[PDB]
DNA sequence: GGAAGCCATCC
DNA sequence: GGATGGCTTCC
């Protein structure tokens, strides 16, 4: 959702929908992190698997700007 | 002088399958049109039942496993709802001439051997081996589930020489129990049929029925398959002609419960006759091969370095003979 | 060992069987919490084969998808 | 120059390599007697292999391992016969595969290795001064390493066959016979091997398989081969033909040569009445490919009319001459004709296109099915058929569509005489 | 070459495992060229008692039966295996790859000598059906005569006997007889024409010929080529790679007298036709033919189409 | 001397034997019998081979006890209702016992032909043809379904046209395995054999046998030959032979059935009659009789009979005979 | 002596 | 698993 209110970060398993060799899209997690100007470090914090396990949830802007620069959500 | 290379052994004892029928008690006698019972599908909803790995064990992960059930089709197979009586139907053939290996490499080896057997022959006849068989036959081992809490069970043996009935019997497998061997004139007289059969003096062939009552639309269990692969169904039964049917090597596994010579106890009671003697039920192996008292052992033994041993291990020997399987190096 | 597959894990079962004499093993395929398909492999298998025995299921279901959850048409 | 110095360092590592299977014996003092004697006189001991060995395009071991003949180096000449298939289509890139012993195979692989690098696999016989400059051997070691070489590059064979070949006749025109032996080809085998297995294996071919699996259409062929046969060549070691069988494994695939229907599978002639409407529609497996194929070659345009309606016409004579075959095939395939219990239009069709009558089928309904052949059911065939096959506006109102409906009608009669010729 | 003026027809022949491989690149039908030899011998055997001489054979292959099976893991497919006997050790042979399959081909020759005139064609049929009930066609033997007792009787049938019409008709009424099957026939122009379009992309030769007969599938501009026969490969015969060799100048031969080659075997196409697709029957006739100033070694069937 | 290339065509070809089951006392009428199918089915058994015995070990034991052993396999039985197994092959001789199909020099071939001249002008084939005529009254061919029957029947017929010539039936438990004795249909079968053998023409049988073995048994058809060599998965460990989706015999099997005369292998005679070969060899022990050590071997009796022109005893010329009828590949 | 035979080792 | 031999290795 746009709506900031109802909007949740995704899961990981979520979140493998679309980065790695493996989702539908077929990028690479440097490639994405390259994508946000991040470094693979960084980003890899995100795909740990559970937040106990240091890891993050990602950002409003920073999900839909990713989804908008792969070619999955316009979002204007 | 050693062991040959190959040996190998025919079986003697050769049943059939057996195949399922259903219909009422005091018709039994009758029951030459009963309709087979057969095989339906059915579809059932798995839950989740098994220990967990202590990774799986956050509550959001089992209460989303909960959510989400898988759902499998299963076959199954049951009486008719106003039918309380299952009829099992097989065909037994004793040969005899148990002595001789069909496949072997030096001469003087089999010569020994058959001496040896000959010599065991001469000294006691088959009269505790087909005691014991009878037995089994008696009792209805061969009902393997559908033995357990049954309400009476009967059983009918039918001797075949031409195409007629020679001789007849019927029993209370019941009142024989599973655990000891009695004493009974018609068993020992069917024991003696056996013997004279299993010495060569003349063939025997045997058919056996079974009725088992049980109860109204109950389940009955047939022998099962294997699936390697699925994508759907998850568990085939056994049938031929659209009926269902316990597996040959299944009737011959529950006739050679006999053996009561086992190093180890006696409150088990008798298992199969096998070279390490073992039940899969359990994964355990009597007749360890550290104990000298499995086959191989006390057969090269008996043979290579001429110790008789005990007359009962002598009678577990002549059983994996007439057993039969696949000797040698 | 698990293999993942983007959204797709690949587990084994955990102790194996024998058939036709050599040593075997049942693998599942799961799609998060559904289970998709059971084979049954033979152990001295790479990863690499274990990953092309269920490619084309993999395959079908991103055709099913992406045929159910195509956008609409104007003209 | 260097190449023998290479040859060198190669000596040198098949004597560490040697010395790899050390014995904590005696193995130290004879593995250092084993590698001065190399580094001292390689060539020496590999002159007496080189002169062993012979390069062969042709074997006859093959055909059997204990038979034993003339092996033949040649590439025979072109025919006059256009349109063939021989060893004389290609020259440039062969590969010739040697019968020898197994160190003298070992020597001939050390001599095509010193052969690479520079130009020696071809000056292998000019050349003098470098080679023996490089290989440490004499002016005299290098004239006989040179005379062993040409010999070695010679065939050096009697003329002579086994009992074992097939050597079979074959009548000339109006008179006798010559005795015919045949070769077991190793060059071309190995060659189309090689092309098989770029064929099955390869990045592109792979990335043609995930291609044709997304069907993203990048500029790309893809190949596929169906129903190979496998051959095992001797017991379980592969060299004693040559190193290609070596390295083929003692493995040659076979190409499909069968008739068309080679799965003889049940008919499904009974009485069904929905069995008798399929029947009419008849869907088989090839039947079902050329519905398809029917199908795909409707929305064509009429640039390529001229090959366009070639291929049409070709796929419609074919889908007839089927139609006639499997209905042949169900008539002499039925044992007896049984009268069908509610065969719905299964009867009057099948009073033509089913058998003659039998004891089961009624003398007068027999003589009545002689009296009228069945043109309705040609009739309901033809129009089963033009429902099989998607029509529309665009075949009407153009000129190519009456010509395909022409050639349709044409067709439909041929088969409509066919039948009328072969009913009553 | 010849013309022939009376075909004579072997109903149904039912064969058990002939060789299958044939070839040391094909494994499906035996070689046509067996068919010549074995009318041939036939010629050799009986037929030179009753004055004819015999041309080309006509085959139809009723059906197929293969000992084959697939290996459970893989596409392709491998041979069963007979067990040959003890060696004098008692260890085992050295293992030798064949291949068996059960046949069911009619056979049709033509004929030129002195058919209906020295003898009636009756009992020239019965004869040459006794002649043929004792020999092998591939390696494989005929299984004599059972309960298709009703496919005994033969006939020969004049080519050019009657009216055309009535050649025609009889063409007609004989091929009412061979329904379920297939003809085999050269087709080597369109090896001919498929290569010259090919050559526009390079010069290539056995690429013509390896293309032909797979499924190649075509890029979407998902499509798969289609060729409108059924293309089969087939072994055209020989070429040499030696010249002719003297009776005694080769050694273990298998006669000494007749003069030696060492050949190596040369490819073909052929193609599965029905029987009502052609119009005259002495299309289909196979001829053994020899060029012995170079290598050639010749079946074919010419005057097809 | 012999010449480098030599080989006979096989005489006596049989045909596939296919199997068919029904009932006891309707054999007359057994020319619709429905087949016997084969079907697959799943075993699992236990482990009960030797062992390496220095792997004894009780807890590898146990542990090699708890994974199963799961194998596919085929069976072909009777039906419940019928209790007897039908079975049916044919037979075509040829004659013409001597020639050779391939010989490199002619002095070698005239010179047999002559001493196989002198061979058939001493006797005749009727101790050949009585053995096989033996061999084929008593069903060896029935090879494991023979042992432990109930009553087997055998039909011969004779076909020289379309039609039945002649007619025989026997009671082939009634004559042994053992020996060959002597019998006025059995020698007339024997006349049979030897005017077929005799170069006289293509003569063809009909055989048709029975057993009672009981309702639903199991019978015993061929096995194929498959060759493993493969990383892949297991394959079923056992599979049958089938024409046309019925049971059958390889032609092979029956075809050494039958050749099963020679009694005078010179290491004993209580084993019995065993299968003519050069060298004669059983698979069944492992172990080459007639040993070319001894000058009891094939190619060693015939260079004496042909080549030295020593001939040896009566016996050794039905062995070397019986060899020559059998067919095979010689040479260098 | 010479051949043949076996075993052996190579690849 | 075919090929060549080398010291034995008979007779």
């Amino acid at each position: 959702t746009h709506d900031a209110e109802e909007w949740r970060p995704p899961t990981s398993w979520e979140l493998r929908h679309v980065v790695g060799e493996g989702s539908f899209t077929g990028v690479s997690g440097a490639a994405a992190a390259a994508l946000l100007g991040m470094s693979a470090t960084n980003f890899r914090k995100y795909t740990a698997g559970d937040s106990a396990a240091n890891r993050q949830k990602i950002s409003f802007a920073a999900w839909h700007y990713l989804l908008d620069r792969l070619g999955v959500k316009r979002a204007s | 002088l050693s062991t040959a290379s190959v040996l190998a052994f025919e079986r003697k004892l050769d049943p059939s399958d057996a195949l399922m029928s259903a219909g009422a008690w005091a018709q039994r006698d009758a029951s030459q049109e009963w309709p087979a019972v057969t095989v339906r599908e059915k579809s059932v909803r798995g839950t989740i039942s098994n220990r967990l790995k202590t990774k799986d064990r956050d509550p959001a992960k089992l209460d989303a496993s909960i959510q989400s059930p898988n759902l499998q089709t299963v076959d199954v197979a049951n009486l008719p709802s106003d039918a309380d009586t299952l009829k099992v139907r097989f065909t037994l053939r004793v040969l005899g001439g148990a002595g001789t290996p069909s496949a072997c490499n030096d001469a003087a080896y089999r010569d020994k051997l058959l001496q040896t057997v000959a010599t065991y022959v001469n000294e006691q006849g088959f009269a505790e081996l087909a005691r014991r068989y009878a037995h089994n036959l008696a009792n209805a081992r061969f009902l393997w589930r559908n033995r357990v809490g049954a309400e009476a069970v009967e059983v009918r043996i039918n001797h075949i020489r031409q195409g007629e009935v020679a001789r007849t019997w019927r029993f209370d497998a019941l009142a024989i129990g599973l655990r000891d061997f009695k004493a009974d004139a018609e068993l020992d007289a069917l024991a003696e049929l056996i013997a004279s059969g299993l010495s060569g003096s003349g063939h025997v062939l045997l058919e056996v029925v079974a009725f088992a009552r049980i109860g109204d639309g109950q389940e009955v269990f047939p022998s099962q398959e294997l699936i390697l692969d699925k994508g759907q169904k998850s568990k085939t039964l056994y049938s031929v002609r659209d009926a269902a049917a316990i597996h040959s090597q299944k009737i011959g596994n529950a006739l050679r419960t006999i053996d009561t010579w086992y190093p180890d106890e006696d409150g088990l009671g008798p298992i199969a006759v096998e070279p390490y003697g073992s039940v899969t039920s359990q994964g355990k192996a009597y007749r360890q091969p550290k104990q000298k008292l499995d086959f191989y052992t006390l057969l090269d033994n008996w043979v290579l370095r001429d110790e008789a041993p005990a007359v009962e291990q002598q009678h577990y020997v002549i059983a994996n003979l007439i057993r039969g399987g696949v000797f040698g190096e | 060992n698990a293999i993942h597959i983007g959204p797709f894990s690949i587990t084994p079962a955990a102790r194996g069987l024998h058939y036709g004499g050599l040593p075997h093993h049942q693998w599942t395929l799961y799609y998060g919490p559904r289970e998709m398909a059971i084979k049954t492999l033979p152990d001295s298998y790479t990863s690499s084969e274990v990953r092309d025995e269920f490619s084309d299921i993999i395959a079908e279901f991103v055709i099913d998808a992406r045929h159910r959850y195509a956008p609409d048409v104007l003209e | 120059q260097e190449l023998r110095q290479f040859i060198e360092s190669f000596i040198q590592e098949r004597l560490q390599g040697k010395l790899d299977k050390l014995h904590p014996d005696e193995d130290d003092k004879r593995q250092t007697l084993l590698a001065t004697h190399r580094r001292e006189a390689w060539l020496a001991d590999a002159a007496r292999r080189v002169g062993q060995l012979q390069l062969v395009t042709h074997t006859l071991k093959p055909i059997h391992p204990d038979a034993r003949g003339s092996n033949l180096h040649s590439l025979p000449q072109a025919p006059g016969q256009p349109g063939l298939a021989g060893s004389h289509e290609l020259g440039d890139r062969l590969v010739s595969d040697v019968v020898g012993n197994a160190a003298a195979l070992d020597v001939f692989k050390f001599l095509s290795l010193q052969y690479q690098g520079k130009n020696l696999l071809n000056w292998l016989t000019e050349d003098s001064a470098e080679a023996v400059q490089a290989l440490s051997d004499n002016a005299e070691q290098a004239r006989e390493w040179r005379q062993a070489f040409i010999g070695i590059t010679a065939v050096k064979g009697a003329p002579a066959s086994h009992s074992l070949a097939k050597q079979l006749y074959f009548p000339l025109p109006g008179s006798g016979y010559h005795l015919l032996a045949p070769l077991f080809p190793t060059s071309l085998v190995h060659h189309v091997h090689a092309l098989l297995r770029e064929a099955r294996f390869g990045d592109a071919a792979k990335a043609a398989r995930e291609a044709r699996s997304r069907q993203e259409s990048w500029p790309h062929g893809f190949s596929e081969y169906p129903n190979l046969a496998i051959q095992k060549f001797g017991g379980t070691k592969p060299q004693n033909i040559s190193q290609l069988n070596s390295e083929r494994y003692g493995e040659n695939w076979l190409l499909p040569s069968l008739p068309p229907h080679w799965q003889r599978q049940d008919q499904r002639a009974p009485i069904r009445h929905s069995s008798v409407f399929e029947h009419d529609f008849g869907r088989s497996p090839e039947v079902s490919r050329l519905t398809r194929t029917l199908q795909r070659l409707l929305a064509k345009t009429r640039h390529n009319n001229f090959t366009i309606r070639r291929y049409r016409a070709q796929l419609v004579g074919q889908i007839c001459d089927e139609a006639l075959q499997y209905a042949a095939r169900l008539r002499e395939l039925e044992p007896g004709w049984s009268a069908t219990p509610g065969c719905q239009l299964h009867d009057a069709e099948q009073l033509w296109l089913d058998p003659l009558r039998a004891q089961t089928d009624e003398t007068f309904l027999q003589r009545r099915l002689r009296g009228d052949w069945p043109a309705e059911v040609g009739n309901r065939f033809a129009n089963w058929l033009n429902r099989a096959v998607s029509s529309d506006s665009q075949i009407l109102g153009s000129p190519e569509a009456a010509q395909w409906s022409q050639e349709l009608s044409k067709e439909l009669t041929m088969f409509k005489e066919i039948l009328e010729d072969e009913r009553d | 070459v010849t013309d022939p003026e009376a075909l004579l027809l072997l109903p149904r022949l039912s064969i058990q495992n002939a060789n299958a491989i044939s070839s040391p690149l094909t494994w499906g039908f035996p070689s046509p060229g067996a068919f010549t030899g074995f009318v041939h011998a036939l010629q050799r055997r009986v037929g030179i008692s009753l004055d004819i001489e015999l041309d080309g054979v006509g085959i139809v292959c009723h059906r197929f039966e293969a000992q084959i099976s697939q290996p459970a893991g893989k596409r392709t497919k491998v041979f069963n295996l007979t067990r040959n006997p003890l060696n004098r050790d008692g260890s085992t042979a050295a293992i030798v790859e064949e291949g068996r399959a059960h046949l069911e081909v009619s056979l049709l020759l033509g004929v030129h000598g002195d058919g209906l005139d020295d003898h009636p064609a009756q009992e020239i049929a019965r004869q040459v059906q006794e002649q043929a009930g004792a020999m092998r066609l591939a390696g494989g033997s005929i299984l004599p005569w059972c309960n298709e007792r009703f496919p005994a009787p033969n006939a020969e049938l004049l080519m050019l006997g009657g009216s055309d019409e009535q050649r025609r008709k009889n063409q007609r009424r004989l091929t009412r007889r061979l329904l379920p099957g297939f003809a085999l026939v050269s087709r080597e122009a369109l090896l001919q024409q498929h290569l010259e379009t090919l050559r526009t992309t390079l010069p290539e030769a056995t690429t013509l010929d390896a293309l032909l007969d797979l499924c190649r599938i075509n890029f979407e501009p998902w499509q798969v080529r289609d060729k409108p026969g059924w293309l089969v490969p087939i072994p055209a015969g020989y070429n040499a790679l030696s010249p002719l060799y003297l009776p005694g100048e080769v050694r273990n031969a298998r006669d000494r007298e007749t003069p030696l080659r060492f050949v190596e075997n040369l490819f073909g196409l052929g193609e599965w036709l029905s029987p009502h697709r052609v119009a005259a029957l002495s299309d289909l006739l196979w001829y053994h033919h020899a060029e012995p100033d170079k290598g050639l070694y010749r079946w074919s069937t010419p005057r097809f189409v």
